């Protein structure tokens, strides 16, 4: 049995509704074996729903299942910041005519504003303990911003630095519902010692224009 | 009624594993017990599980891959016979699944490369006029060049949550990881308030405790 969820990713304003499908290649056990469940970063999933509609205790009256047979949804109503999780389906089945459990692929849960927010964005010089070791990492950290989009650029002596750089971004805050990102730029100590100006230039649809920060090494 | 997964490690491909689920508070003949899996940043996957009679049941794709049994009154054992690099994931034992008595374990962390082991290096990222904003300063730490996942990181021996970001590690061209961890604090405290990251590397025996302070 395979379990398809639509759509893969999902986007609610806070006091929406968001309508999550999951179609069964079979039909389910006793046609409601379909459970629902939720996962929020770094934790285990929790159980909210089973017998396709039933709640589990002590979960909000907010979600609603419904369906049976091959083609189930789940109804979150009045969506709240912390609804951010990715959802899956799970159906289960009689062992000897089928696979006993399968899991839907997953339903991401995002929650969306009207209003943006900019990034404070902040640059930290490498460290002198780094230094010694013969390496320069640069960091430059965009906090607490909406929507998700945003462009980072390292510029050292004001040249477009491409290919000597990564970065990572924060699942969406369940209570303020924005993003964060760290950019970190690597050079060896001998090329960071060449140069004098590093910067990193911030775009995103919160700030008017771009904003950058910066510092000169050494000084 | 809990349930707790161990024996997740890194090993190289083609070296075979064994994971143990152990169970408190009930009894195996009573209950049904399930694995399931998650790659980074994928799905939930069942694996198999053992029934109240003792009869195994597996996925058609984890048949001969993985060998579920009862290894003790109070333990199943998962063994991963041939493992490839796609095997690494978290992996989650549960009683049920399904039903009301469903109890989920936190899942232990399986990696599969011929990358080798190595311990982090921890840096300060020092709060400075270039990380201040409005009243509101930034510092944190820089966790580099490590292997295999995890690292764990508190602030203060866990006494300081809000306004702290650990960023997800990225994989360098080198092979190895490297994460940020970053707190926002009023700026007012930089010269009363101590701030420790606390780093925990498992895999390399590695811990450290780094004061993070202004840059002189």
């Amino acid at each position: 049995q395979v379990l398809t969820q639509t759509p893969s990713s999902v986007s609610a304003a806070v006091g929406g509704t968001v309508t999550i499908n999951c179609q069964a290649s079979q039909s389910v056990y006793n046609k409601n074996y379909l459970a629902w469940y939720q996962q929020k970063p770094g934790q285990p999933p929790k159980r909210l729903i089973y017998s396709a509609s039933t709640l589990a205790s002590g979960v909000s009256s907010r979600f609603k299942g419904s369906g049976s047979g091959t083609q189930f949804t789940l109804t979150i109503s009045d969506v709240q910041c912390d609804d951010v999780a990715t959802y899956y389906c799970l159906g289960s089945y009689d062992c000897n005519r089928a696979e006993c459990h399968a899991f839907g692929g997953g339903t991401k849960v995002v929650v969306e504003v009207r209003t943006v927010a900019a990034p404070s964005v902040f640059i930290f010089p490498p460290s002198d303990e780094q230094l010694k070791s013969g390496t320069a990492s640069v960091v430059c950290l965009l906090n607490n911003f909406y929507p998700r989009e945003a462009k980072v650029q390292w510029k050292v002596d004001n040249a477009l630095q491409s290919g000597n750089s990564q970065e990572s971004v924060t699942e969406q805050d369940s209570k303020d519902s924005t993003y964060s990102l760290s950019s970190t730029l690597t050079l060896s100590k001998a090329d960071y010692e060449k140069h004098k100006v590093y910067a990193c230039e911030v775009t995103h649809q919160g700030l008017s224009s771009p904003v950058t920060k910066s510092f000169n090494r050494g000084e | 009624q809990s349930v707790e997964e161990s024996g997740g490690r890194l090993v190289t491909p083609g070296t075979p594993l064994t994971l143990t689920c152990t169970v408190s508070g009930f009894s195996l003949s009573s209950y049904p017990m399930n694995w399931v899996r998650q790659a980074p940043g994928k799905g939930l996957e069942w694996i198999g599980g053992i029934g109240t009679s003792g009869n195994i049941w597996y996925a058609s794709w984890a048949k001969g891959r993985f060998i579920i049994s009862r290894a003790s009154s109070t333990t199943v054992d998962l063994k991963v016979t041939s493992p490839t690099t796609e095997d690494t994931a978290t992996y989650f034992c549960a009683r049920g699944l399904y039903n009301d008595y469903t109890v989920w374990g936190p899942g232990t962390l399986v990696t599969v490369s011929s990358a080798s082991t190595k311990g982090p290096s921890v840096f300060p990222l020092a709060p400075s006029s270039k990380s201040t904003s409005g009243g509101t300063a930034a510092l944190g730490c820089l966790v580099k060049d490590y292997f295999p996942e995890p690292v764990t990181v508190s602030w203060n021996s866990g006494a300081l949550t809000s306004g702290v970001h650990t960023f997800p590690a990225v994989l360098q061209s080198s092979g190895l990881y490297s994460l940020s961890s970053v707190v926002t604090v009023p700026s007012s405290s930089l010269g009363t308030q101590t701030y420790i990251c606390n780093v925990n590397h498992k895999p390399s025996n590695t811990k450290v405790d780094k004061k993070v302070e202004p840059k002189s």
